[PDB]
């Protein structure tokens, strides 16, 4: 195994990785970032 | 006179040392865009085009 840095919050009784990946991948490129979708009404 | 003469070159060498930090805040007044203008573009739009 190898060390990263990487944030993790515990919720509920289960530890869960937390991810908000906008600078590492989807910056400085020509693809819109999924997370941002449209509904209907 | 020699008294005054010194006393006066000293405010004047003091002056540019003075208004070095009057002229960055000009060019940095004259540089920098709005909060209120800057953020929403920095953030509302992903991308660009």
């Amino acid at each position: 195994n190898a060390r990263v840095p990487a944030d993790l919050v515990i919720v509920g009784d289960k530890l869960v990785f937390l991810e908000a990946l906008e600078r590492r991948v989807y910056q400085a490129t020509r693809v819109a970032y999924p997370l941002i979708g449209n509904i209907d009404i | 006179a020699i008294q005054q003469m010194a006393r006066n070159l000293r405010t004047v060498l003091d002056s540019f040392e003075r208004g070095t930090a009057d002229q960055l805040l000009g060019v940095l007044l004259e540089k920098a865009p709005p909060l209120s203008l800057l953020s929403p573009i920095n953030k509302f739009q992903p991308e660009g085009h």
